[PDB]
C-alpha cells in the first residue's frame, strides 16, 4: 500500500490568508499526484492533478508542488467559498483529508438543559438534552452526571457545521434512560468545558 | 503429467506454437499481506500491442510464436506502481502447445511450472511480496477472460485456467 | 459535455445485493476506464475498483474479491457496479468516476451525483416528536432556547421547519445519530426572545416522507 499523511488534521485560517497542505507519500513516485475538495453532501472536486496543474474550471489561486516523497497545495487569498475538507490521492489510495475552516475569536458556548417531556415518559424512556449554542473553537467536552455519577455510554452528541454568518459551532448531546432508572435518580447534570471558559460550566435540574 | 486449455472450436495440429511470453493484471488495493495476486491482462489489444513482443500472430492472455529473451525471464511494465497498467512478460526460453484437433490443446506441467517459478521470482523481486498467486482471468467479453487466438483466419478460443491457478512463496 | 448519472438511493437488508448504474454521455464511453469509489458518512474515499468499458476486464481492489462485480453495456453507455452479502459497514456514498487523462487515469476529473445506499436490519418507522421546553435552564439573558426532539425513526431522512418556515434566523438543525437500536435521532432548536413565550407561537414542522409521517409541534414554556 501506498500510505499518504496528510498535515495538519485541521486548518484553521482567515478569508485572505494563505493556506498550505501537504501529503507525505510511503514511496518516491514523485509526478503523480491529484488534490481534491469536497465540501458536505456532495462529491469530490479535482483540483489539483499531475501534482502541479489546475483542473477544469479552477481559479489561479489555487497551486501545487512536489517536493519527491513530499508534495503541497497551496491556497493563495483564501475565500469563503475554499472552507472545506481536502483529499489527495496518489494511484487507488487516497489520504486521510484535511478539514480547512474559518480561525474565529474564541467564544464560550451558551449552555443549555432540556428536562424529559411527559409525553416520552409515557412511553417508558427519558431522554435529556444538553443544547452547546454557539461556541468556537470546536474542541469541546461534555460530561454526563446523573447524582453525581459520570455517565459512560448512554449519550450520543451531534455538532453542526461551522455557521456561515458568525463562524462559530454548536453541539447537541442526548442522555437516554429508561423512565425506571429515569425516577431512580434526582440530580442531572451536564458538564461543559472549553477554552473560552476559565472554569468548567454545569447545567442541571432536580426531578421534580 | 499434461495441462490443458479446451478449445472452441477445436485447433487443428498445425496451430500448435511456442508460447513466448504473456501479459498480466496485478490485483489492486492494500494488500492482505504480503501477497500479489496476478491475473491475466484487464486490458484489451492496446495493452498487447504497447509490449512489443507479441510478433505476427495475434493472441490474448499468452503470446504465440513472438520473440524471446537472452538467459532470463524479463518482465516489464509501463509503470509497476499502476495496476492499471498491464505487465509484460518475455519468456527466455519458449513453451511448446500442442494442439491436436480433439478440442483441447496441451502444454507440459512440468516445463509450466518451471517456468511460473521464474516468472514468480521476478514479480516477487520488483514488488518485495513474500507470495505471488496466479489467478484467472477477472472476467470480461469471451476474446479476452479466455486465451484465445487468430490462425489461418480463424479464431480459437481456449480456457487458459490451469495455466493460471498456483501460489508461490 | 461530460455528464455521469446514477441511479437512485437505496435501502437494503443484511445479505442482499444492490445494484448501481451509471449512465456516461460528452464522451466516447469505450475510450476510458471506469472507476467506482464509495464513501461513507464521516469517512474517506475508498476505491472499488475499475471495468474495462472495451475489454469488460475488471480489477477489483484485494478487500471486494468475491462480493463486487462491474459490468458494462457499451450500447447504452452504461457501467455497473454490483455488491453482494452486503453488511452494515457497506452503508455508503457510491461513485462511479473517470480519469481527467487515459494514460495515468487516476486523477478523477468526472464523478457522478453518488448513490445512497443504507445497509438496513431495521423497518421504516414514523418519529415520536418531543418538545424541548423553554424554562429557566434554558435562558440566557433575554434568550430563549427551545426545540425539538425528533426520536426513534427509520429511515433518514426528516425535514424539520419552524413556523411554516416562517422562523429560519437562530435556528439550528443537528445531524442525526444512528443509536444502537438502529433507528435515528435527531434535534432541532431555535433561541428566541423570552418576552414573546406568553405571545408568539412556536411550531416544529416534522415530515418523514419513508413512512407518511407529518407532525406539528407546539413547544409551551
Ligand atoms: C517451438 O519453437 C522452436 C524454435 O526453434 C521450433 O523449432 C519448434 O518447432 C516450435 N514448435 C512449435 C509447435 O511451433
Ligand atoms: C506458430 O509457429 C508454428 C511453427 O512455424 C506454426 O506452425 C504455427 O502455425 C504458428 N502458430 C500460429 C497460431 O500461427
Amino acid at each position: 500500500e501506498i500510505v499518504l499523511t496528510q498535515s495538519p488534521a485541521t486548518l484553521s485560517l482567515s478569508p485572505g490568508e494563505r493556506a498550505t497542505l501537504s501529503c507525505r507519500a510511503s514511496q518516491s513516485v514523485s509526478s503523480y499526484l491529484a488534490w481534491y475538495q469536497q465540501k458536505p453532501g456532495q462529491a469530490p472536486r479535482l483540483l489539483i492533478y499531475d501534482a502541479s496543474n489546475r483542473a477544469t474550471g479552477i481559479p489561479a489561486r489555487f497551486s501545487g508542488s512536489g517536493s519527491g516523497t513530499d508534495f503541497t497545495l497551496t491556497i493563495s487569498s483564501l475565500e469563503p467559498e475554499d472552507f472545506a475538507v481536502y483529499y489527495c490521492q496518489q494511484y487507488e489510495f487516497f489520504g486521510q483529508g484535511t478539514k480547512l475552516e474559518i480561525k474565529r475569536s474564541t467564544v464560550a458556548p451558551s449552555v443549555f438543559i432540556f428536562p424529559p417531556s411527559d409525553e416520552q415518559l409515557k412511553s417508558g424512556t427519558a431522554s435529556v438534552v444538553c443544547l452547546l449554542n454557539n461556541f468556537y473553537p470546536r474542541e469541546a467536552k461534555v460530561q454526563w452526571k446523573v447524582d453525581n455519577a459520570l455517565q459512560s455510554g448512554n449519550s450520543q452528541e451531534s455538532v453542526t457545521e461551522q455557521d456561515s454568518k458568525d463562524s462559530t459551532y454548536s453541539l447537541s448531546s442526548t442522555l437516554t434512560l429508561s423512565k425506571a432508572d429515569y425516577e431512580k435518580h434526582k440530580v442531572y447534570a451536564c458538564e461543559v468545558t472549553h477554552q473560552g471558559l476559565s472554569s468548567p460550566v454545569t447545567k442541571s435540574f432536580n426531578r421534580g | 503429467d499434461t495441462i490443458t486449455l479446451p478449445c472452441r472450436p477445436a485447433p487443428p495440429p498445425h496451430c500448435s506454437s511456442n508460447i513466448t511470453g504473456l501479459i498480466l493484471t496485478r490485483d489492486g488495493g492494500v494488500s492482505n499481506d504480503e501477497t500479489e495476486i496476478f491475473r491475466p491482462s484487464g486490458g484489451d489489444m492496446r495493452d498487447i500491442a504497447r509490449c512489443q513482443i507479441a510478433g505476427t500472430v495475434v493472441s490474448t492472455q499468452l503470446f504465440l510464436n513472438g520473440s524471446l529473451a537472452e538467459e532470463e525471464v524479463v518482465i516489464r511494465s509501463v509503470d509497476f506502481r499502476d495496476n492499471a497498467k498491464s505487465i509484460c512478460v518475455q519468456l527466455a526460453t519458449s513453451v511448446e502447445i500442442a494442439c491436436t484437433g480433439a478440442g483441447h490443446c496441451a502444454i507440459s506441467r512440468a516445463k509450466w511450472a518451471n517456468t511460473l517459478k521464474q516468472i514468480a521470482s521476478k514479480l516477487r523481486e520488483q514488488f518485495g511480496a513474500r507470495t505471488i498467486i496466479f489467478k484467472q482471468s477477472s472476467g470480461g467479453d469471451p476474446e479476452f477472460v479466455t486465451h484465445s487466438f487468430n490462425c489461418g483466419g480463424e479464431f480459437f478460443y481456449c480456457d487458459s485456467t490451469q495455466l493460471f491457478a498456483s501460489t508461490w512463496f | 459535455q461530460v455528464q455521469l448519472v446514477q441511479s437512485g438511493a437505496e435501502v437494503k437488508k443484511p445479505g442482499a445485493s444492490v445494484k448501481v448504474s451509471c449512465k456516461a454521455s460528452g464522451y466516447t464511453f469505450t475510450g476510458y476506464y471506469m472507476h467506482w469509489v464509495r464513501q461513507a458518512p464521516g469517512q474517506g474515499l475508498e476505491w472499488m475498483g475499475w471495468i474495462n468499458p472495451n475489454s469488460g476486464g475488471t480489477n477489483y481492489a484485494q478487500k471486494f474479491q468475491g462480493r463486487v462485480t462491474m459490468t458494462r453495456d457499451t450500447s447504452i453507455s452504461t457501467a455497473y457496479m454490483e455488491l453482494s452479502r452486503l453488511r452494515s459497514d457497506d452503508t455508503a456514498v457510491y461513485y462511479c468516476a473517470r480519469g481527467k487523462n487515459s494514460d495515468y487515469n487516476w486523477d478523477f476529473q468526472h464523478w457522478g451525483q453518488g448513490t445512497l445506499v443504507t445497509v438496513s436490519s431495521a423497518s421504516t418507522k414514523g418519529p415520536s416528536v418531543f418538545p424541548l421546553a423553554p424554562s429557566s435552564k434554558s435562558t440566557s439573558g433575554g434568550t430563549a432556547a427551545l426545540g425539538c426532539l425528533v426520536k426513534d425513526y427509520f429511515p433518514e431522512p426528516v425535514t424539520v421547519s419552524w413556523n411554516s418556515g416562517a422562523l429560519t434566523s437562530g435556528v439550528h438543525t443537528f445531524p442525526a445519530v444512528l443509536q444502537s437500536s438502529g433507528l435515528y435521532s435527531l434535534s432541532s432548536v431555535v433561541t428566541v426572545p423570552s418576552s414573546s413565550l406568553g405571545t408568539q407561537t412556536y411550531i416544529c414542522n416534522v415530515n418523514h416522507k419513508p413512512s407518511n409521517t407529518k407532525v406539528d409541534k407546539k413547544v409551551e414554556p
